[PDB]
């Protein structure tokens, strides 16, 4: 899971 | 004459990367369900900083996610913002 920061 | 592994104390000033595992998530490396930083932008702060592609989040902002979930490591992420990670 890639979550954007 | 080589670096094997090294902690950084790295703190970014706004963050142009992109947090991935988390301990209940598919893990970004074989079997390490922390935190790590899967895609930085070339241009963003976070580039800048020293923060590079493959760098286990430890500790942010003086809380540590070491062995966090990932909403955690999300929520401590979302001005500025000093983080402490592992290389290699």
């Amino acid at each position: 899971i890639e979550s954007e920061v | 004459a080589r670096i094997e592994e090294e902690e950084l104390t790295l703190t970014i000033l706004r963050l142009g990367i992109s947090i991935a595992g988390g301990k209940g998530s598919t893990p970004y490396k074989g079997d390490d369900e922390g935190i790590f930083i899967s895609r930085v932008s070339e241009e963003g702060p976070a580039a800048r900083a020293g923060v590079r592609v493959g760098d286990k989040l430890l500790e942010v902002n003086g809380v540590a996610l070491q062995g966090a979930e990932h909403h955690e490591a999300v929520e401590a992420l979302r001005t500025a913002v000093q983080m402490r990670v592992w290389r290699e």
